[PDB]
């Protein structure tokens, strides 16, 4: 039940965009946006 | 960027000493004798402070929110 | 994510104003 | 209806209004559901979502804020309400009995058990809208007011 979650640009809100939406921000209004890091493992060598 | 943690030659950690050494110069110290009162005799080692340059001062101008 | 409350925020009173 | 269980499926609690501060068709969805308002000190009184009402007083409720009210009332006792004071609670025995008493009191007909169950689903509805239509642009000149 995961709604796909942006980040604007000038705002730095998370919006939810499901599909056939409009990118546009909740608040403010920007066209440009962003998307959140992942969920899975990151996992890095010091190297 | 910012500062290498090790001196690429030799191995000594240059990690500790950017605050230290822009406050010495800030103090009075010139640029010779400030490398040397932090500690740092090789010529490898002293470049790695010397030639420097930060840019994260500048990448963190970039605010991503406030 | 429809109330995830876990109660609540200190849910304030109409009386207490 | 005889049972505070059922009633907490149209019981709006306080994590949903922040959802529809903005969402038009709002006298049409929340009009017919009871809340979980606070007079205080730990008693509550089961009030009727009666009509959306505005406060000139605009308060923060976390990160939003809304200056609205709603028109409550206990059976008889009504008055201006804002977004604040709503419990995220359900329905417990006592103010169940109690708001039955004072229905019973005021000469209200309880609403019947299946208008609650016609009007849990407008809520479900309205959650799982899309806004294709012009509601966005009206959304967020109400929230830069
Ligand atoms: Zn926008
Ligand atoms: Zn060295």
């Amino acid at each position: 039940q995961q709604p796909m979650i942006y980040i604007c640009g000038e705002c730095h809100t998370e919006n939810e965009i499901k599909s056939r939406d409009p990118i546009r921000c909740r608040e403010c209004g920007y066209r440009i946006m962003y998307k959140k890091r992942t969920k899975r493992l990151v996992v890095f060598d010091a190297r | 960027m910012i500062i290498p943690v090790r001196c690429f030659t030799c191995g000594k950690i240059v990690g500790n000493k950017w605050e230290a050494y822009l406050g010495l110069l800030q103090a009075e110290y010139t640029e010779g004798d400030a490398l040397d009162a932090l500690g740092l005799k090789r010529y490898c080692c002293r470049r790695m402070l010397l030639a420097h340059v930060d840019l994260i001062e500048k990448l963190l101008n970039y605010a991503p929110l406030e | 994510t429809s109330t995830y409350g876990r109660y609540g925020s200190q849910t304030p009173m109409y009386g207490s104003g | 209806v005889s049972l505070p269980e059922e009633l907490n499926r149209v019981r709006l609690s306080r994590h949903k209004l922040e959802r529809w501060c903005h969402m038009p068709f709002f006298a049409k969805t929340v009009t017919g559901c009871f809340v979980r308002i606070g007079i205080g000190k730990p008693v509550y009184r089961v009030a009727e979502i009666t009509g959306v009402v505005e406060t000139a007083k605009v308060y923060q409720l976390g990160g939003t804020r809304t200056n609205k009210g709603l028109q409550l009332r206990h059976g008889n006792d009504q008055r201006v309400f804002r977004l604040e004071f709503v419990s995220n609670q359900e329905f417990t025995e006592s103010e169940f009995m109690k708001w039955k008493e004072a229905m019973f009191s005021a000469g209200m007909q309880l609403p019947t058990l299946d208008e609650i169950n016609k009007k849990e689903l407008s809520i479900k509805e309205a959650l799982n809208y899309k806004f294709n239509d012009q509601d966005i642009e009206e959304i967020v000149k109400e929230k830069e007011r």
